[PDB]
RNA sequence: AGUGGAGCCUGCGGCUUAAUUUGACUCAACACGGGAAACCUCACCCGGCCCGGACACGGACAGGAUUGACAGAUUGAUAGCUCUUUCUCGAUUCCGUGGGUGGUGGUGCAUGGCCGUUGUUGGUGGAGCGAUUUGUCUGGUUAAUUCCGAUAACGAAC
């Protein structure tokens, strides 16, 4: 049968949005102490289920949970 | 009592949710107890398409692989084997919803593949849609092994090899049980006399193609007389072409 | 120059080589004989109604199809019609056809202007070099 | 279970099945008076 | 009794418009699409976010790939599909590239699945080499090859 021409036209769509890549977080949660003592930054959640385990985002103001949106001033 | 008002409001809510931001009382229904009367509150029957999706969304990203899979079970798969049946396509929301729903494998393989399959009503488009749904989706080796096995341990219909056929494109290692079980199963076709499907013999020659380094000596004769007995006028000389140029181990 | 007269048709490869392309005759002299260049302008007729459509991509602006309205329109499986209005913005318009189009087709109009060849004469002409194959 | 056996030429991993086959509140009314002021702030008919 | 003459309403052309969606033009075009549309009901227009497959190759990822996310700032819209906050989520991966490679495609062709019962034209005979003709007709009768009757025709099926 009659076939098409497939009109090539560009459009650049390489430009797209990405979040920021944030390398080794692991080194702002605790502070290691010379003798070997762990100081924790960040509050540690006594929610239900993650508890012991999930620190805390810390606003201007507040600390914010990751897991299960707890709510503090 | 006083929660079933505002349940009853956001289940009018998404009677007719298009988009925007959900209520916040129902990104926490994982996190209650009692989740099963609350859903049976919000009538997931009633739900939008996108509603749908974004609840599968939500059910997905909060763990809990048994409350997903019988989320899957109860809600999600009746709603597709309606829609296929009514409008003969698959829509764009419930589409991503599957997808959202492969997000987790392990409630999915469960919840959505086996009892469709196992089910024996499953027509051609809901396995060609949803078996293109597996092969979208990035899967575990060990999960797509274990939902070869079960596929080949059960009973077969035309709905299963294109399954087990689009199972055997993503072309990853096998466990030798599997491969033990698949064998058996296309011996199980040797002495068949009912007409074998076009499907059943791609997914035979897509297995040749892909396994033919792992095939023994005995079992390679087997798919010779395989070939022998069920025979095709196209496809069993491609098989059988494929068989002598193999090389084991 | 007056025929009959026989002519050949070279091109200049590399090194001086001259490569033999085309060879002929001279036909009747005059610059009385048009040469008319040819553009096709395609579109896709993508709402299909009897015996008249929406087509789009042919043009994107609105009063571009209103220049082009007086040209008619063809089809590769042989319909013949015309553009009756645009209604986009962009590009879209409406046409009407002899018969029913098939969501296969594809609309297309021709485009024709006169050209005239270049003044690129010059009787100097290089030495070739002995011809060889390569 | 089947007969024939891959024989030969190692099992890079074990896999498991005995998973699958074998298988078969101050939050509450916090966030429902946040949806009581949610939908209380869709017509405000006070504020100047 | 009216219509055609007047005002209004509605339909179809025609005119404007970015759009004033659309098949049908002397019955079967003409309040048909239950079509009395302020959002859906809408096919039309003007703008704005989102991502749009598998497979091969090259990267990143366990020194997190990515999902989800409270509050505040924005655009025409409560856009965690961006910023301050980056907190959890453990591979369920996403970033380029290349293929008239493609698939929740479109369309045509071939042939089969789900349900039960066992006025026109032939069969035989006659006429003609044949196209054809008789039945299917003088008369009366009938909406009608109907009926009465005649009869190289006798019986029928729809
Ligand atoms: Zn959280």
């Amino acid at each position: 049968a009659k076939k098409r021409k497939k009109k090539s036209y560009t459009t650049p769509k390489k430009n797209k949005h990405k979040r920021k890549k944030v390398k080794l977080a692991v080194l702002k949660y605790y502070k290691v102490d010379e003798n070997g003592k762990i100081s924790r930054l960040r509050r540690e959640c006594p929610s239900d289920e993650c508890g012991a385990g999930v620190f805390m985002a810390s606003h201007f103001d507040r600390h914010y949970c990751g897991k299960c949106c707890l709510t503090y001033c | 009592p006083r929660v079933l008002e505002v349940y009853r409001g956001v289940r009018e809510v998404l009677s007719k949710y298009r988009s925007g931001k959900l209520p916040k009382a129902f990104k926490i229904i994982p996190a209650l107890s009692n989740w099963e009367q609350i859903l049976y509150v919000t009538e997931p029957e009633a739900w939008t398409a996108a509603a749908m999706y974004q609840a599968t969304r939500i059910f997905a990203s909060n763990l809990k692989e048994r409350m997903a899979q019988r989320f899957y079970n109860l809600v999600l798969l009746p709603r597709v084997r309606d829609d296929v049946a009514e409008y003969k396509r698959l829509n764009f929301h419930l589409y991503m919803a599957l997808k959202k729903a492969l997000f987790k494998p392990g409630a999915w393989f469960k919840g959505i593949l086996i009892p469709l399959c196992e089910s024996g009503t499953c027509t051609l488009r809901e396995a060609i849609i949803v078996g293109s749904i597996i092969t979208k989706c990035s899967i575990p080796v060990l999960h797509s092994s274990a939902a070869m096995l079960k596929i080949a341990e059960m009973e077969y219909s035309g709905a299963n090899s294109i399954f087990l056929r689009l199972l055997l494109d993503k072309k990853y290692a096998l466990p030798y049980r599997v491969l033990d079980a698949l064998v058996f199963h296309f011996l199980g076709f040797r002495t068949e006399k009912r007409e074998l499907p076009v499907l059943w013999h791609q997914c035979l020659l897509t297995l040749v193609q892909r396994y033919k380094a792992d095939l023994a000596t005995d079992q390679k004769e087997a798919l010779l007389e395989l070939l022998r007995l069920q025979p095709h006028p196209q496809l069993s000389p491609e098989i059988r072409r494929e068989l002598q140029s193999a090389v084991p181990r | 120059t007056f025929p009959p007269a026989s002519v050949l048709l070279f091109k200049q490869k590399s090194n001086g080589m001259h490569s033999l392309i085309a060879t002929g005759h001279l036909m009747s002299v005059d610059p009385d004989r048009m040469v008319i260049k040819r553009v096709v302008l395609s579109g896709h007729p993508f709402k299909i109604f009897t015996k008249m459509a929406v087509v789009r991509y042919m043009f994107f602006n609105r009063e571009d199809v209103l220049w082009f309205k007086p040209v008619e329109l063809r089809t590769k499986w042989g319909r013949r019609g015309h553009i009756k209005e645009p209604l986009g913005t962009h590009g879209h318009m409406k046409c009407s056809f002899d018969g029913k189009l098939k969501s296969q087709d594809t609309v297309l109009m021709n485009l024709y202007k006169r050209v005239f060849p270049k003044w690129t004469y010059d009787p100097y002409v290089p030495e070739p070099v002995p011809w060889l194959k390569s | 279970s089947s007969v024939m056996r891959r024989n030969e030429q190692l099992t890079l991993h074990d896999e498991r099945f005995e998973k699958f086959y074998e298988q078969y509140s101050n939050r509450l009314q916090e966030v429902l008076n946040d949806y009581y002021k949610e939908k209380a702030e869709n017509c405000v008919k006070l504020n100047t």
